[PDB]
Protein backbone atom coordinates (compact mmCIF):
# COMPACT_ATOMS: atom_id res chain seq x y z
CA UNK A 1 0.00 0.00 0.00
CA UNK A 2 0.69 3.59 0.57
CA UNK A 3 1.83 5.68 3.63
CA UNK A 4 0.92 8.78 2.30
CA UNK A 5 -3.19 7.40 1.60
CA UNK A 6 -2.96 6.37 5.48
CA UNK A 7 -1.91 9.60 7.14
CA UNK A 8 -4.21 11.35 4.61
CA UNK A 9 -7.01 9.57 5.21
CA UNK A 10 -6.08 9.25 8.97
CA UNK A 11 -6.29 12.95 9.17
CA UNK A 12 -9.66 13.61 7.44
CA UNK A 13 -10.98 10.56 9.30
CA UNK A 14 -10.03 12.68 12.64
CA UNK A 15 -11.32 16.13 11.46
CA UNK A 16 -14.61 14.77 10.13
CA UNK A 17 -15.56 12.75 13.48
CA UNK A 18 -15.26 16.27 15.55
CA UNK A 19 -17.47 18.17 12.92
CA UNK A 20 -19.96 15.41 11.74
CA UNK A 21 -22.53 15.80 14.47
CA UNK A 22 -25.54 14.13 13.10
CA UNK B 1 20.99 -1.36 -34.01
CA UNK B 2 20.73 1.67 -31.37
CA UNK B 3 20.51 5.04 -32.40
CA UNK B 4 22.42 6.99 -34.83
CA UNK B 5 21.91 10.40 -36.66
CA UNK B 6 20.88 9.57 -40.33
CA UNK B 7 19.22 5.92 -39.73
CA UNK B 8 15.79 5.01 -37.96
CA UNK B 9 15.42 1.90 -35.72
CA UNK B 10 11.76 1.23 -34.81
CA UNK B 11 10.80 -1.86 -32.41
CA UNK B 12 7.79 -3.34 -33.26
CA UNK B 13 6.17 -6.92 -30.69
CA UNK B 14 7.00 -9.85 -32.17
CA UNK B 15 3.82 -10.92 -32.71
CA UNK B 16 2.76 -8.17 -35.29
CA UNK B 17 3.95 -7.92 -38.94
CA UNK B 18 7.93 -6.95 -37.98
CA UNK B 19 9.14 -8.52 -41.70
CA UNK B 20 6.25 -6.71 -43.46
CA UNK B 21 7.22 -3.73 -41.86
CA UNK B 22 11.02 -4.21 -42.60
CA UNK B 23 9.88 -4.39 -46.33
CA UNK B 24 8.37 -0.97 -45.76
CA UNK B 25 11.72 0.14 -44.01
CA UNK B 26 13.77 -1.23 -46.78
CA UNK B 27 11.60 0.34 -49.77
CA UNK B 28 12.52 3.91 -47.83
CA UNK B 29 16.41 2.93 -48.30
CA UNK B 30 16.05 2.50 -51.18
CA UNK B 31 14.66 5.86 -51.86
CA UNK B 32 16.27 8.06 -49.33
CA UNK B 33 19.36 6.28 -48.47
CA UNK B 34 18.25 6.49 -44.96
CA UNK B 35 18.51 3.05 -43.50
CA UNK B 36 15.61 1.34 -41.34
CA UNK B 37 15.82 -1.16 -38.89
CA UNK B 38 13.33 -2.98 -37.14
CA UNK B 39 13.74 -4.84 -33.91
CA UNK B 40 11.14 -6.93 -31.75
CA UNK B 41 12.76 -7.04 -28.28
CA UNK B 42 10.87 -9.00 -25.55
CA UNK B 43 9.05 -6.84 -23.37
CA UNK B 44 9.59 -3.51 -26.10
CA UNK B 45 6.93 -2.23 -23.82
CA UNK B 46 8.23 -2.10 -20.31
CA UNK B 47 12.08 -1.69 -22.19
CA UNK B 48 11.59 1.64 -23.49
CA UNK B 49 11.03 3.52 -20.71
CA UNK B 50 13.89 2.09 -18.82
CA UNK B 51 16.30 2.90 -21.55
CA UNK B 52 15.57 5.58 -23.91
CA UNK B 53 17.24 8.03 -21.50
CA UNK B 54 20.34 5.63 -21.12
CA UNK B 55 20.60 6.15 -25.42
CA UNK B 56 19.81 2.32 -26.38
CA UNK B 57 16.05 2.89 -27.02
CA UNK B 58 14.62 3.34 -30.88
CA UNK B 59 13.57 6.21 -32.78
CA UNK B 60 10.04 4.82 -32.86
CA UNK B 61 8.27 2.91 -30.66
CA UNK B 62 4.83 0.57 -31.93
CA UNK B 63 2.42 -0.49 -29.04
CA UNK B 64 -1.30 0.17 -28.29
CA UNK B 65 -2.06 3.27 -27.85
CA UNK B 66 -2.39 2.51 -23.69
CA UNK B 67 0.77 2.41 -22.73
CA UNK B 68 1.26 5.86 -24.12
CA UNK B 69 0.14 8.53 -22.01
CA UNK B 70 2.19 6.94 -19.40
CA UNK B 71 5.52 7.32 -21.73
CA UNK B 72 4.29 10.99 -22.81
CA UNK B 73 4.09 11.64 -19.03
CA UNK B 74 7.38 10.81 -18.50
CA UNK B 75 8.75 12.57 -21.53
CA UNK B 76 9.01 10.39 -23.93
CA UNK B 77 7.99 11.10 -26.97
CA UNK B 78 7.97 13.71 -29.43
CA UNK B 79 4.61 15.62 -30.02
CA UNK B 80 3.67 14.46 -33.71
CA UNK B 81 3.20 17.89 -36.26
CA UNK B 82 0.70 16.19 -38.67
CA UNK B 83 -1.42 18.90 -41.31
CA UNK B 84 -4.76 18.85 -41.07
CA UNK B 85 -5.22 17.29 -44.70
CA UNK B 86 -3.01 14.21 -42.96
CA UNK B 87 -5.14 13.66 -40.43
CA UNK B 88 -8.45 13.70 -42.58
CA UNK B 89 -6.97 9.97 -43.90
CA UNK B 90 -7.33 8.49 -40.96
CA UNK B 91 -10.49 8.17 -38.68
CA UNK B 92 -11.28 10.66 -35.95
CA UNK B 93 -11.28 7.85 -32.97
CA UNK B 94 -8.25 7.06 -33.82
CA UNK B 95 -6.46 9.95 -33.48
CA UNK B 96 -8.60 10.60 -29.88
CA UNK B 97 -6.93 7.32 -28.86
CA UNK B 98 -3.31 8.91 -29.18
CA UNK B 99 -4.42 12.57 -27.63
CA UNK B 100 -2.79 12.78 -23.97
CA UNK B 101 -3.36 16.54 -22.31
CA UNK B 102 -4.57 18.08 -25.83
CA UNK B 103 -1.69 16.65 -27.93
CA UNK B 104 -1.19 14.13 -30.33
CA UNK B 105 1.94 11.99 -29.10
CA UNK B 106 1.68 8.78 -31.50
CA UNK B 107 0.37 7.85 -35.49
CA UNK B 108 -2.61 5.86 -34.74
CA UNK B 109 -1.88 2.49 -37.14
CA UNK B 110 -4.75 -0.06 -36.50
CA UNK B 111 -7.56 -1.26 -34.37
CA UNK B 112 -7.25 -4.92 -32.72
CA UNK B 113 -9.80 -6.55 -30.54
CA UNK B 114 -9.41 -9.98 -29.53
CA UNK B 115 -12.32 -12.62 -31.37
CA UNK B 116 -13.14 -15.94 -30.96
CA UNK B 117 -11.46 -17.83 -33.20
CA UNK B 118 -12.81 -21.69 -33.50
CA UNK B 119 -12.14 -24.83 -35.91
CA UNK B 120 -14.33 -25.32 -38.34
CA UNK B 121 -14.15 -29.16 -38.70
CA UNK B 122 -14.01 -29.87 -34.93
CA UNK B 123 -16.98 -27.21 -33.86
CA UNK B 124 -19.30 -26.90 -36.87
CA UNK B 125 -21.26 -24.57 -34.11
CA UNK B 126 -19.13 -22.44 -32.05
CA UNK B 127 -20.71 -21.59 -28.37
CA UNK B 128 -23.15 -18.57 -28.19
CA UNK B 129 -21.88 -18.49 -24.32
CA UNK B 130 -18.95 -18.93 -21.98
CA UNK B 131 -21.36 -21.65 -19.83
CA UNK B 132 -22.12 -24.42 -22.28
CA UNK B 133 -18.16 -24.55 -22.84
CA UNK B 134 -17.21 -26.84 -19.32
CA UNK B 135 -19.98 -29.58 -21.55
CA UNK B 136 -18.57 -28.91 -24.68
CA UNK B 137 -14.82 -29.66 -23.79
CA UNK B 138 -16.06 -33.07 -21.67
CA UNK B 139 -17.76 -33.99 -24.80
CA UNK B 140 -14.56 -33.03 -26.49
CA UNK B 141 -12.08 -34.77 -24.29
CA UNK B 142 -13.52 -38.03 -25.03
CA UNK B 143 -12.31 -37.64 -28.45
CA UNK B 144 -9.09 -36.71 -27.02
CA UNK B 145 -9.53 -32.95 -27.84
CA UNK B 146 -10.32 -30.18 -25.44
CA UNK B 147 -12.65 -26.87 -25.73
CA UNK B 148 -10.62 -24.07 -25.47
CA UNK B 149 -6.97 -22.64 -25.03
CA UNK B 150 -5.81 -19.32 -25.13
CA UNK B 151 -3.06 -17.28 -23.11
CA UNK B 152 -3.47 -17.10 -19.47
CA UNK B 153 -0.62 -15.30 -18.16
CA UNK B 154 -1.18 -11.79 -20.02
CA UNK B 155 -4.93 -10.18 -19.06
CA UNK B 156 -5.87 -8.80 -21.82
CA UNK B 157 -7.08 -12.13 -22.87
CA UNK B 158 -9.23 -13.22 -19.69
CA UNK B 159 -10.50 -8.98 -19.48
CA UNK B 160 -13.44 -9.32 -21.85
CA UNK B 161 -14.56 -12.32 -19.49
CA UNK B 162 -13.95 -10.26 -16.28
CA UNK B 163 -15.56 -6.70 -18.01
CA UNK B 164 -18.69 -8.95 -19.39
CA UNK B 165 -20.98 -8.30 -16.20
CA UNK B 166 -19.39 -5.38 -14.25
CA UNK B 167 -15.72 -5.36 -14.26
CA UNK B 168 -14.22 -2.33 -15.54
CA UNK B 169 -11.10 -0.39 -15.15
CA UNK B 170 -10.97 3.46 -14.56
CA UNK B 171 -14.93 4.84 -14.64
CA UNK B 172 -15.37 7.40 -17.36
CA UNK B 173 -17.34 10.22 -15.76
CA UNK B 174 -18.26 12.53 -18.78
CA UNK B 175 -15.00 14.08 -19.66
CA UNK B 176 -12.38 12.19 -18.10
CA UNK B 177 -11.72 9.23 -15.82
CA UNK B 178 -11.70 8.94 -12.33
CA UNK B 179 -8.69 7.22 -11.29
CA UNK B 180 -9.90 6.84 -7.31
CA UNK B 181 -13.15 4.44 -9.14
CA UNK B 182 -11.61 1.26 -10.30
CA UNK B 183 -14.18 -1.40 -11.26
CA UNK B 184 -11.74 -4.62 -10.61
CA UNK B 185 -13.23 -6.21 -7.53
CA UNK B 186 -17.07 -5.35 -7.98
CA UNK B 187 -19.27 -8.21 -8.09
CA UNK B 188 -19.68 -8.65 -12.21
CA UNK B 189 -15.45 -8.68 -11.91
CA UNK B 190 -15.63 -11.53 -9.16
CA UNK B 191 -17.89 -13.79 -11.30
CA UNK B 192 -16.32 -13.41 -14.64
CA UNK B 193 -12.69 -14.83 -12.66
CA UNK B 194 -14.76 -16.61 -10.50
CA UNK B 195 -15.49 -18.64 -13.71
CA UNK B 196 -12.03 -18.94 -15.12
CA UNK B 197 -11.12 -20.11 -11.90
CA UNK B 198 -13.72 -23.01 -11.91
CA UNK B 199 -12.77 -24.30 -15.49
CA UNK B 200 -9.37 -24.37 -14.52
CA UNK B 201 -10.38 -26.31 -10.50
CA UNK B 202 -12.75 -28.42 -13.25
CA UNK B 203 -10.05 -29.00 -15.56
CA UNK B 204 -11.75 -27.71 -18.84
CA UNK B 205 -8.30 -25.40 -18.89
CA UNK B 206 -4.49 -25.62 -17.38
CA UNK B 207 -3.56 -22.46 -15.25
CA UNK B 208 0.00 -22.35 -16.76
CA UNK B 209 -1.36 -21.93 -20.71
CA UNK B 210 0.17 -19.28 -22.12
CA UNK B 211 0.56 -17.53 -25.87
CA UNK B 212 2.77 -20.22 -27.91
CA UNK B 213 0.88 -23.02 -25.61
CA UNK B 214 -2.66 -21.99 -26.87
CA UNK B 215 -1.53 -21.16 -30.90
CA UNK B 216 0.61 -24.58 -31.15
CA UNK B 217 -2.48 -26.33 -29.57
CA UNK B 218 -5.16 -24.67 -32.13
CA UNK B 219 -2.92 -24.45 -35.30
CA UNK B 220 -2.31 -28.34 -34.51
CA UNK B 221 -5.90 -29.20 -34.50
CA UNK B 222 -5.78 -30.33 -30.39
CA UNK B 223 -8.38 -27.65 -29.50
CA UNK B 224 -11.71 -26.47 -30.79
CA UNK B 225 -11.45 -22.57 -30.26
CA UNK B 226 -9.20 -20.19 -29.20
CA UNK B 227 -9.01 -16.38 -28.55
CA UNK B 228 -6.84 -14.26 -30.30
CA UNK B 229 -6.15 -11.37 -32.28
CA UNK B 230 -6.13 -10.38 -36.10
CA UNK B 231 -2.47 -10.85 -35.97
CA UNK B 232 -2.90 -14.50 -35.76
CA UNK B 233 -5.22 -15.22 -38.50
CA UNK B 234 -1.40 -15.72 -40.57
CA UNK B 235 -0.11 -18.54 -38.67
CA UNK B 236 -3.40 -20.16 -38.77
CA UNK B 237 -3.86 -19.55 -42.53
CA UNK B 238 -0.07 -21.83 -42.89
CA UNK B 239 -1.37 -24.50 -40.63
CA UNK B 240 -4.23 -25.08 -42.86
CA UNK B 241 -6.54 -25.85 -40.07
CA UNK B 242 -10.53 -24.70 -41.09
CA UNK B 243 -11.34 -21.99 -38.98
CA UNK B 244 -13.55 -18.86 -38.42
CA UNK B 245 -13.70 -16.27 -36.65
CA UNK B 246 -16.65 -15.08 -34.76
CA UNK B 247 -18.09 -13.18 -31.73
CA UNK B 248 -16.67 -14.43 -28.26
CA UNK B 249 -19.54 -16.11 -26.05
CA UNK B 250 -21.60 -13.80 -23.85
CA UNK B 251 -21.24 -14.06 -19.64
CA UNK B 252 -24.12 -14.83 -17.51
CA UNK B 253 -26.14 -13.28 -21.00
CA UNK B 254 -24.08 -10.38 -21.45
CA UNK B 255 -21.44 -9.85 -24.04
CA UNK B 256 -17.95 -10.35 -23.61
CA UNK B 257 -16.35 -6.93 -23.18
CA UNK B 258 -12.44 -6.50 -25.14
CA UNK B 259 -10.17 -3.82 -24.06
CA UNK B 260 -9.64 -2.23 -27.92
CA UNK B 261 -6.54 -1.09 -28.42
CA UNK B 262 -5.48 0.61 -31.39
CA UNK B 263 -1.79 -0.43 -32.21
CA UNK B 264 0.37 2.96 -32.44
CA UNK B 265 3.96 4.40 -33.50
CA UNK B 266 5.58 6.85 -31.23
CA UNK B 267 8.58 9.27 -31.95
CA UNK B 268 11.15 9.07 -29.52
CA UNK B 269 11.89 12.24 -27.59
CA UNK B 270 15.42 11.14 -27.56
CA UNK B 271 15.84 11.15 -30.86
CA UNK B 272 18.16 13.08 -33.53
CA UNK B 273 15.78 11.62 -36.67
CA UNK B 274 11.85 13.07 -35.74
CA UNK B 275 11.46 14.49 -38.71
CA UNK B 276 12.56 11.50 -40.75
CA UNK B 277 10.61 9.66 -38.54
CA UNK B 278 7.67 11.67 -39.59
CA UNK B 279 8.27 11.08 -43.24
CA UNK B 280 8.88 7.45 -43.48
CA UNK B 281 5.33 6.86 -40.99
CA UNK B 282 3.38 9.64 -43.30
CA UNK B 283 4.55 8.98 -46.73
CA UNK B 284 5.52 5.29 -46.57
CA UNK B 285 4.09 3.45 -43.64
CA UNK B 286 0.49 4.77 -43.45
CA UNK B 287 -0.44 4.44 -47.53
CA UNK B 288 -2.30 1.58 -49.05
CA UNK B 289 0.83 0.03 -50.20
CA UNK B 290 2.88 0.12 -46.78
CA UNK B 291 -0.03 -0.79 -44.44
CA UNK B 292 -0.80 -3.59 -47.36
CA UNK B 293 3.02 -4.79 -46.66
CA UNK B 294 2.35 -5.16 -43.21
CA UNK B 295 -0.97 -6.78 -43.14
CA UNK B 296 0.26 -9.54 -45.69
CA UNK B 297 2.91 -10.49 -43.12
CA UNK B 298 0.11 -10.37 -40.28
CA UNK B 299 -2.62 -8.92 -40.70
CA UNK B 300 -3.42 -5.16 -38.61
CA UNK B 301 -6.99 -5.45 -37.56
CA UNK B 302 -9.25 -2.84 -38.88
CA UNK B 303 -6.65 0.04 -40.07
CA UNK B 304 -6.89 3.46 -39.36
CA UNK B 305 -6.43 4.77 -43.08
CA UNK B 306 -10.03 4.77 -44.35
CA UNK B 307 -8.88 4.34 -48.36
CA UNK B 308 -7.56 0.82 -47.14
CA UNK B 309 -9.95 -0.06 -44.34
CA UNK B 310 -12.52 0.22 -47.13
CA UNK B 311 -11.01 -2.45 -48.71
CA UNK B 312 -10.46 -4.90 -45.57
CA UNK B 313 -13.79 -4.00 -43.93
CA UNK B 314 -15.22 -6.83 -46.58
CA UNK B 315 -13.19 -9.59 -44.83
CA UNK B 316 -16.23 -11.43 -42.79
CA UNK B 317 -12.85 -11.49 -40.32
CA UNK B 318 -12.67 -7.64 -39.87
CA UNK B 319 -16.41 -7.86 -39.58
CA UNK B 320 -15.71 -10.27 -36.47
CA UNK B 321 -13.34 -7.91 -35.39
CA UNK B 322 -15.38 -4.54 -35.53
CA UNK B 323 -18.43 -6.88 -33.76
CA UNK B 324 -16.30 -7.41 -31.09
CA UNK B 325 -14.81 -3.93 -30.67
CA UNK B 326 -17.94 -2.50 -30.64
CA UNK B 327 -19.06 -4.91 -27.99
CA UNK B 328 -15.72 -3.60 -25.83
CA UNK B 329 -13.69 -0.30 -25.00
CA UNK B 330 -11.25 1.57 -26.30
CA UNK B 331 -8.54 1.52 -23.70
CA UNK B 332 -7.72 4.68 -21.44
CA UNK B 333 -4.11 6.08 -22.40
CA UNK B 334 -3.79 7.05 -19.13
CA UNK B 335 -0.33 6.80 -17.21
CA UNK B 336 -2.12 4.95 -14.70
CA UNK B 337 -2.82 2.03 -17.08
CA UNK B 338 0.29 -0.02 -16.48
CA UNK B 339 -0.12 -0.34 -12.66
CA UNK B 340 -3.85 -1.11 -13.82
CA UNK B 341 -2.79 -3.96 -15.80
CA UNK B 342 0.20 -5.18 -13.75
CA UNK B 343 -2.44 -5.35 -11.00
CA UNK B 344 -4.51 -7.45 -12.83
CA UNK B 345 -2.06 -9.68 -14.49
CA UNK B 346 -1.01 -10.51 -10.76
CA UNK B 347 -4.63 -11.40 -10.06
CA UNK B 348 -5.41 -13.76 -12.14
CA UNK B 349 -2.06 -15.80 -11.67
CA UNK B 350 -2.72 -15.26 -8.46
CA UNK B 351 -6.20 -16.49 -8.52
CA UNK B 352 -5.99 -19.43 -11.72
CA UNK B 353 -3.01 -20.94 -9.66
CA UNK B 354 -4.64 -21.08 -6.50
CA UNK B 355 -1.99 -19.11 -4.73
CA UNK B 356 -4.85 -16.73 -3.49
CA UNK B 357 -9.05 -16.71 -3.51
CA UNK B 358 -10.69 -14.65 -6.59
CA UNK B 359 -11.69 -12.41 -3.56
CA UNK B 360 -8.28 -11.98 -2.28
CA UNK B 361 -6.72 -11.59 -5.51
CA UNK B 362 -9.14 -8.86 -6.50
CA UNK B 363 -9.31 -6.94 -3.35
CA UNK B 364 -5.56 -6.67 -3.52
CA UNK B 365 -6.17 -5.72 -7.67
CA UNK B 366 -8.36 -3.16 -6.35
CA UNK B 367 -5.97 -1.68 -4.05
CA UNK B 368 -2.90 -1.86 -6.46
CA UNK B 369 -4.72 -0.57 -9.31
CA UNK B 370 -5.63 2.76 -7.53
CA UNK B 371 -2.44 2.97 -5.68
CA UNK B 372 -0.17 10.94 -4.51
CA UNK B 373 -1.96 14.26 -2.44
CA UNK B 374 -0.03 14.17 0.92
CA UNK B 375 -1.80 15.25 4.18
CA UNK B 376 0.79 18.42 4.23
CA UNK B 377 -1.10 19.22 0.69
CA UNK B 378 -4.33 18.68 2.02
CA UNK B 379 -3.76 20.80 4.83
CA UNK B 380 -2.56 23.95 2.58
CA UNK B 381 -5.63 23.15 0.40
CA UNK B 382 -7.94 23.25 3.55
CA UNK B 383 -6.07 26.79 4.59
CA UNK B 384 -6.76 28.66 0.70
CA UNK B 385 -10.82 27.26 1.08
CA UNK B 386 -10.69 28.34 4.93
CA UNK B 387 -9.16 31.68 3.64
CA UNK B 388 -11.80 32.17 0.50
CA UNK B 389 -13.90 31.57 3.76
CA UNK B 390 -12.74 35.02 5.53
CA UNK B 391 -12.76 37.07 2.61
CA UNK B 392 -16.48 36.46 2.17
CA UNK B 393 -17.40 36.79 6.23
CA UNK B 394 -15.72 39.88 5.74
CA UNK B 395 -18.49 41.25 2.83
CA UNK B 396 -21.52 39.71 4.03
CA UNK B 397 -21.27 40.65 7.77
CA UNK B 398 -40.28 39.59 10.85
CA UNK B 399 -41.05 35.97 10.82
CA UNK B 400 -38.45 33.95 9.38
CA UNK B 401 -36.68 36.76 8.04
CA UNK B 402 -33.35 36.42 10.03
CA UNK B 403 -30.45 33.90 8.29
CA UNK B 404 -28.18 31.86 9.59
CA UNK B 405 -24.62 33.81 9.17
CA UNK B 406 -22.23 32.27 7.20
CA UNK B 407 -19.70 30.24 8.90
CA UNK B 408 -15.96 28.10 8.46
CA UNK B 409 -16.32 24.70 10.19
CA UNK B 410 -12.83 23.76 9.52
CA UNK B 411 -14.16 21.89 6.13
CA UNK B 412 -16.20 23.73 4.25
CA UNK B 413 -17.60 27.07 4.50
CA UNK B 414 -21.11 27.40 4.92
CA UNK B 415 -23.27 30.21 3.68
CA UNK B 416 -26.47 32.45 4.82
CA UNK B 417 -29.29 30.29 5.40
CA UNK B 418 -32.75 30.82 5.37
CA UNK B 419 -34.74 30.45 8.52
CA UNK B 420 -36.50 27.11 9.13
CA UNK B 421 -34.70 25.60 6.58
CA UNK B 422 -32.40 22.64 5.62
CA UNK B 423 -28.80 24.17 3.86
CA UNK B 424 -26.93 21.55 1.20
CA UNK B 425 -23.75 22.59 0.10
CA UNK B 426 -21.56 20.38 -2.40
CA UNK B 427 -19.01 17.79 -0.72
CA UNK B 428 -16.22 20.31 -1.61
CA UNK B 429 -13.56 19.33 -4.38
CA UNK B 430 -10.37 20.48 -2.30
CA UNK B 431 -11.11 17.14 -0.09
CA UNK B 432 -9.56 14.60 -2.23
CA UNK B 433 -11.29 11.72 -0.48
CA UNK B 434 -14.68 13.06 -0.42
CA UNK B 435 -17.37 12.03 -2.65
CA UNK B 436 -17.89 14.79 -4.72
CA UNK B 437 -21.24 14.16 -6.14
CA UNK B 438 -22.89 14.68 -2.67
CA UNK B 439 -23.71 17.04 -0.36
CA UNK B 440 -23.21 17.63 3.79
CA UNK B 441 -26.05 19.40 5.32
CA UNK B 442 -27.05 22.03 8.06
CA UNK B 443 -30.18 22.91 9.75
CA UNK B 444 -31.21 26.62 10.17
CA UNK B 445 -33.70 26.86 12.96
CA UNK B 446 -36.50 29.77 12.51
CA UNK B 447 -34.51 32.19 14.66
CA UNK B 448 -31.78 32.33 12.75
CA UNK B 449 -29.68 30.45 14.60
CA UNK B 450 -27.45 27.43 13.33
CA UNK B 451 -29.22 23.93 14.72
CA UNK B 452 -27.37 22.62 17.74
CA UNK B 453 -26.52 18.53 18.90
CA UNK B 454 -29.26 17.78 21.86
CA UNK B 455 -27.47 17.98 24.61
CA UNK B 456 -24.30 19.57 23.55
CA UNK B 457 -22.76 22.84 22.30
CA UNK B 458 -22.00 21.16 18.65
CA UNK B 459 -23.45 22.77 15.50
CA UNK B 460 -25.60 19.32 13.73
CA UNK B 461 -23.85 18.80 9.98
CA UNK B 462 -24.53 15.89 8.69
CA UNK B 463 -20.98 14.73 6.35
CA UNK B 464 -22.42 11.10 6.05
CA UNK B 465 -22.73 11.65 1.70
CA UNK B 466 -19.29 12.96 1.63
CA UNK B 467 -17.16 10.06 3.23
CA UNK B 468 -19.18 7.64 1.66
CA UNK B 469 -16.33 5.85 -0.16
CA UNK B 470 -14.28 5.48 3.40
CA UNK B 471 -16.26 2.02 4.22
O1 LIG C 1 -2.10 -8.18 -21.06
C1 LIG C 1 -1.92 -6.83 -20.66
C2 LIG C 1 -1.44 -6.01 -21.86
O2 LIG C 1 -2.57 -5.92 -22.73
C3 LIG C 1 -2.40 -5.16 -23.91
O3 LIG C 1 -1.36 -5.76 -24.67
C4 LIG C 1 -1.72 -6.52 -25.80
C5 LIG C 1 -1.52 -5.69 -27.06
O4 LIG C 1 -2.43 -4.61 -27.05
C6 LIG C 1 -1.81 -6.52 -28.31
O5 LIG C 1 -1.41 -5.77 -29.45
C7 LIG C 1 -1.11 -7.88 -28.29
O6 LIG C 1 0.22 -7.74 -28.64
O7 LIG C 1 -1.13 -8.50 -27.01
C8 LIG C 1 -0.84 -7.75 -25.86
C9 LIG C 1 -1.16 -8.68 -24.70
O8 LIG C 1 -0.11 -9.60 -24.64
C10 LIG C 1 -1.99 -3.74 -23.59
O9 LIG C 1 -1.79 -2.99 -24.78
C11 LIG C 1 -0.71 -3.77 -22.75
O10 LIG C 1 -0.35 -2.46 -22.39
C12 LIG C 1 -0.93 -4.60 -21.49
O11 LIG C 1 0.30 -4.62 -20.79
Amino acid sequence: KSIQDLRRRFFLHHLIAEIHTA
Amino acid sequence: AKIEEGKLVIWINGDKGYNGLAEVGKKFEKDTGIKVTVEHPDKLEEKFPQVAATGDGPDIIFWAHDRFGGYAQSGLLAEITPDKAFQDKLYPFTWDAVRYNGKLIAYPIAVEALSLIYNKDLLPNPPKTWEEIPALDKELKAKGKSALMFNLQEPYFTWPLIAADGGYAFKYENGKYDIKDVGVDNAGAKAGLTFLVDLIKNKHMNADTDYSIAEAAFNKGETAMTINGPWAWSNIDTSKVNYGVTVLPTFKGQPSKPFVGVLSAGINAASPNKELAKEFLENYLLTDEGLEAVNKDKPLGAVALKSYEEELAKDPRIAATMENAQKGEIMPNIPQMSAFWYAVRTAVINAASGRQTVDEALKDAQTNAAAVMTKEEQIFLLHRAQAQCEKRLKEVLRYRGRPCLPEWDHILCWPLGAPGEVVAVPCPDYIYDFNHKGHAYRRCDRNGSWELVPGHNRTWANYSECVKFLT
